[PDB]
């Protein structure tokens, strides 16, 4: 179990670690969280009670280094960063821990949800999409546009998503232009799986990433890029039976920890009508129709 | 974007451009069988693609083998048609190939922006105008080479003939679209104007008849009657 400390919260802020939030007010003795569950990428991230412009947070693996928080006064944020020295960071977690300075990771020991959410994703792969290679850990906040964004603007501070675009000729064969655009298999199998991701476990790793930016830091090229995602597969034809039974799996996830007052604007009626009631895959996710038919019927 | 009222002179400015309706490609007669199910029988069709400046036409007939054991064929014909627009573009000099193409029914779009993507370039648009290019077939030259066509083939035309000599392009698509619209309320009473009077004849070289400029604009009102009778007799108004 790995530890976050804090050098002190001299701001009113609600502090997110995953799915989880807590308010912590001005000048409050909190020092951080501890007992993270190790072997999961993991999210901290915040909201200012004074200007809720701006969710920004950290991406980070506890099994890469010792990372703490320090408010920056100048820059105005909770920043990350690596403490290098092992016996400095034990002394101070220890004093934190010793004093109940700390809030424990409150995971129920029967709830899959956080593992269910991050499956395939690794600490690798965003550090890929999220460019700063000076950090083990990976910054991302509201307003950080995709790489598909900036070309529809400041390169280093953008999310290289790979990028989907049905109409380009990437996604379009010469010669099969009506077979390609009304099935999009040779997209999804040959371009975007064998060729880009090589396994759809890095496909899905990214479909996860793009989801929880979207749902964590409300990122609108995120949620664009979750729903470019799903809509090739569900728009393709041939799929491997055991990426559909996955992807129905991650979606039910995805769709059960929504919270309910956010649906209406992280959830695209066109996709999601078209890949449970018109496309290919309408009657390959059983879960996900059933979940999205009882909580969203309203979006249906 | 969407091609109006608003924009109506960009029609007939110097940047190339064509029409594209397809509304004539797939044509079938819906039958009984010998069990008294219905079936279809495709008839030949035609890409109607019009330069609106020039009076240019790119008639490409459509001949029924092109169908033989396809599926879908409503939704076959738009692709079929993007595929030969495209092909049309492709064997057209640089200096020829157009800079927009307008397509008369939104459902043309998709296809032919993925048939074009070669040609990023290329402005694809729809029209909020409401163009009588489907009674194509009403002119009995066109309607010819059509019916008759035993392969795939692509006849030139100019459908203003040699109007432009006299008029110019705005007024000579305002008189096809009048007679077009005529044609396509009450083809009859439309032909029966067009030819009633035996000392006008239609030239070998030509689709409409040789009628002087005065001819033109009593054939121009006949017309208009035409379409208001037709109004009339429609809604009872």
């Amino acid at each position: 179990m790995n530890t976050v400390p804090f050098t002190s919260a001299p701001i009113e802020v609600t502090i997110g670690i995953d799915q989880y939030s807590f308010n912590v007010k001005e000048n409050q003795p909190f020092h951080g969280i501890k007992d993270i569950p190790i072997g999961h990428v993991h999210v901290i991230h915040f909201q200012h009670a004074d200007n809720s412009s701006m969710r920004y947070g950290y991406w980070f693996d506890c099994r890469m280094g010792n990372f703490y928080i320090q408010y920056d006064p100048k820059d105005g944020l909770y920043k990350m960063m690596e403490e290098r020295d092992g016996a400095k960071f034990e002394n101070i977690v220890h004093n934190f821990k010793e004093r109940q300075m700390m809030v424990s990771y409150p995971k129920i020991d029967e709830d899959d949800t956080w593992y269910n959410l991050t499956e395939f994703v690794q600490m690798d792969k965003i550090r890929k999409i999220v460019r700063k290679d000076e950090n083990q850990f990976s910054y991302v906040d509201s307003s950080m546009t995709t790489v598909q964004e900036n070309e529809l603007s400041d390169p280093a501070h953008s999310l290289n998503y790979t990028v989907i675009n049905f109409k380009s000729r990437e996604a379009i064969r010469p010669g099969h232009e009506m077979e390609d655009f009304l099935d999009k298999s040779y997209y999804l199998n040959t371009v975007m799986l064998q060729g880009i991701f090589k396994n759809s476990s890095n496909y899905f790793g990214e479909l996860q990433f793009a989801f929880l930016n979207a749902m964590f830091f409300g990122n609108y090229g995120s949620s664009l890029q979750w729903h470019a995602m799903i809509e090739l597969i569900c728009s393709s034809a041939t799929v491997p039976k055991h990426m559909l039974d996955k992807l129905d799996e991650i979606l039910y996830y995805q769709i059960k920890t929504l919270p309910e007052q956010y649906s209406d604007i992280l959830l695209n009626e066109r996709v999601w009508n078209i890949c449970l009631y018109s496309s290919f895959q309408k009657n390959s996710l059983h879960n996900t129709e059933k979940i999205m038919e009882n909580k969203y019927p309203e979006l249906l | 974007g969407a091609m109006n009222s608003s924009n109506y002179a960009e029609l007939f400015n110097n940047d190339i451009k064509l029409f594209v309706d397809d509304t004539n490609v797939y044509r079938v007669t819906v039958h009984k069988t010998f069990e008294g199910n219905v079936a279809t029988k495709a008839i030949n069709g035609c890409i109607f693609t019009l330069n609106p400046k020039t009076g240019h036409l790119f008639l490409k007939i459509i001949h029924t083998s092109v169908w033989a054991g396809q599926k879908r064929l409503s939704q076959l014909a738009k692709w079929k048609t993007a595929e030969e627009v495209s092909a049309l573009v492709r064997s057209l000099p640089k200096e020829e190939q157009p800079k927009q193409i307008i397509v008369t029914r939104k459902a043309m779009l998709d296809p032919l922006e993925v048939h074009m993507l070669d040609f990023p370039n290329i402005a694809i648009r729809p029209t909020e105008l409401r163009l009588p290019f489907s009674a194509a077939m009403s002119i009995d030259k066109l309607s010819d080479v059509v019916m008759k066509a035993t392969e795939p083939q692509m006849v030139l035309f100019n459908i203003y003939d040699d109007w432009l000599d006299r008029i110019s392009s705005y007024t000579a698509f305002s008189r096809l679209t009048l007679l077009l619209r005529a044609l396509k309320t009450n083809e009859e009473s439309a032909k029966m104007i067009l030819l009633s009077d035996p000392t006008i004849t239609i030239k070998s070289y030509h689709l409409w008849p040789s009628f002087t400029d005065e001819q033109w604009i009593t054939i121009e009102s006949q017309m208009r009657d035409l379409i208001l009778t037709e109004y009339g007799r429609k809604y009872n108004v």
